[PDB]
């Protein structure tokens, strides 16, 4: 995973990509790894899920202005058209995610 | 790895802060404990328990400015808490301790 590999993928994805910017040692970013995990299953067909270690690559996290961990961006045909931070339970992620889709 | 003596120290620090705060632990005690460890973290890597739920252009000079060293700004303000480390009592995820055991800390981060 790269800083291109990543906006190749938000180009050419077929599907919403719904992106996770988090990090190792942030509490809510560790409780929402499972959470999306169910809800990446839940949703297969609809979405692609992508997870950022903003400390690892924080060239990505410096172009999205990600501030508080864990962020959730969805694009839409490479754009972002729906984003929220911090911790959420997998009916409201789901809800959130349905939502910004329609 | 965090060592231990920082763990302790930035453990006995929550819950102190959280009885002179009014605010209480997450009911997910794993929250609680990964956020002392990241406070511990950075309290060994930079000096001070920078605020290990954000993301940083860069982290030594953020903590030199102070902005987001736990307690940070928006916590003194208005307990605005985004690591969920000290939550308000009308909070979703918001249990009722005050009381972060060193045990409950080791089961929870065991595999990290
Ligand atoms: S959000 Fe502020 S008060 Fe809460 S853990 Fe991070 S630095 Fe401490």
């Amino acid at each position: 995973q790269t800083f291109d590999s990543f906006e190749d993928l938000l180009v050419n994805s077929d599907k919403p990509v719904l992106v996770d910017y988090y990090a190792t040692w942030c509490g809510p970013s560790q409780f929402m790894v499972p959470i999306l995990n169910e809800v990446s299953e839940t949703l297969k067909d609809k979405i692609q899920v992508v997870k950022i270690d903003t400390e690892k690559y924080p060239s990505i996290a410096n172009k999205y202005k990600i501030e508080a961990l864990p962020t959730f961006i969805l694009f839409k045909d490479g754009e972002p058209c729906d984003r929220f931070e911090g911790a959420l339970t997998a009916k409201q992620l789901i809800q959130r995610i349905e939502d910004s889709l329609k | 790895e965090p060592s231990e003596k920082s763990v302790e120290i930035m453990r006995k620090f929550s819950e102190q802060y959280a009885r002179r705060s009014g605010t209480y632990f997450c009911v997910d005690k794993g929250v609680t404990s990964v956020v002392i460890k990241g406070l511990a973290e950075h309290k060994d890597s930079y000096g001070a328990p920078l605020c290990p739920c954000r993301h940083y252009d860069d982290k030594a000079a953020e903590v030199g400015q102070g902005f987001w060293n736990c307690p940070c700004v928006p916590m003194r303000e208005r307990k605005e808490c985004h690591c969920m480390l000290f939550l308000t009592p009308d909070n979703d995820f918001a249990g009722k301790d005050q009381t972060i055991t060193s045990d409950e800390i080791k089961e929870t981060t065991a595999n990290m």
